[PDB]
């Protein structure tokens, strides 16, 4: 219900997750990020070439890949 | 430090630019694309003392070019002689000492002398040097100048030949001096234009070069001949009679 208010300055509200209702060995923040890399490819989506499209899109691209070369060890058992 | 700032800077604009800082830098481009321009059209003082030895180890790397191996194996370069003897001393001795520096930093044979400080110690240094087939093989060869024609004094070119009669002087006793420069200074050009200086003026000076061991001779014929048939008379001056043994080589037979 308190999404819907906010929903209804402006803010962005991320769905309800539920590590439970989720794989055991998949970790929150690989999933925080699913559900956060969700709408931001949905709004680039939208715009389809419109004005900046290629520049929020790349410095998307470079960030995830940033936080991608540190998922491997979040979820890595032991140092190598 | 050019290059790597241009990269930082476009870097920075790779998504969008500023309409204000763009144009500064179009307007750069275009002062120094149009700088370039004049400095070629000028072609065809402190212009060549700015440091005046770094330079010359800059153009041998320049034509050395990446990698252990070289891609030019035979070069030699012009350079007009200079109007002092303490002057010729000097600009010969720092292209011998920066061509030795290029040596040095590739070859790592032993040297005479770390610091030659005169070009009687380059020529110590560089006679314990062969050619192994990737450096650089260097033989200077200066290059007169054909001024335009002053009236008087009996010819149309006579302080031409009593300017270059001086400069020639100037080159014959380094030679006599260090009789080891002989194997460095092994050509002479004349290489200004075609009228203003006659072919056939250059006869008895080059002669007289042969004399005293230079051992080769290039001219330049000046590609403005006012007409063709004038141009292939020229070339013919050249051949008849300038003294040119077997194996030497003319400049711009574009007649």
């Amino acid at each position: 219900s308190v999404v819907k208010s906010l929903n209804s300055v402006n803010i962005k509200c991320l769905p309800t997750i539920d590590p439970t209702k989720l794989p055991r060995h998949e970790p929150i923040l690989v999933t925080v990020t699913a559900r956060l890399n969700k709408m931001v490819s949905d709004k680039l989506k939208g715009y389809w070439a419109s004005n900046d499209y290629r520049k929020q899109k790349e410095q998307w691209q470079n960030h995830l890949a940033q936080l991608q070369r540190g998922l491997h060890l979040l979820t890595d058992k032991e140092y190598k | 430090s050019e290059f790597c700032w241009l990269t930082g800077l476009l870097e920075k604009w790779r998504f969008n630019a500023p309409e204000g800082l763009e144009r500064l830098l179009w307007i750069y481009l275009l002062i120094q694309n149009q700088y370039l321009t004049l400095l070629v059209q000028r072609d065809d003082m402190t212009e060549l003392r700015e440091e005046t030895e770094k330079s010359y180890l800059s153009r041998f790397k320049h034509a050395h070019g990446a990698g252990v191996y070289s891609q030019v194996r035979y070069l030699e370069g012009r350079f007009a002689p200079k109007s002092d003897p303490n002057k010729m001393q000097k600009l010969l001795f720092s292209v011998l000492r920066g061509y030795w520096e290029y040596l040095s930093a590739h070859m790592s044979m032993e040297w005479v002398h770390e610091k030659p400080l005169t070009i009687s110690q380059v020529l110590d240094n560089l006679e314990l040097v062969e050619p192994h087939g990737k450096c650089v093989e260097l033989a200077l060869v200066p290059h007169f100048i054909k001024r335009k024609p002053k009236n008087g004094e009996a010819y149309p070119h006579a302080l031409l030949f009593k300017d270059l009669k001086n400069q020639a002087a100037i080159l014959m006793d380094m030679l006599k001096s260090e009789p080891r420069l002989t194997g460095w200074i092994r050509g002479v050009d004349a290489a200004a234009n075609e009228m203003h200086a006659p072919p056939e003026l250059f006869c008895p000076l080059f002669r007289v070069l042969a004399k005293s061991g230079i051992a080769h001779f290039t001219y330049h014929v000046g590609e403005d001949f006012p007409h063709l048939i004038s141009g292939i008379r020229s070339i013919d001056d050249a051949l008849r009679f300038l003294p040119l043994r077997n194996g030497d080589r003319l400049g711009h037979c574009t007649a």
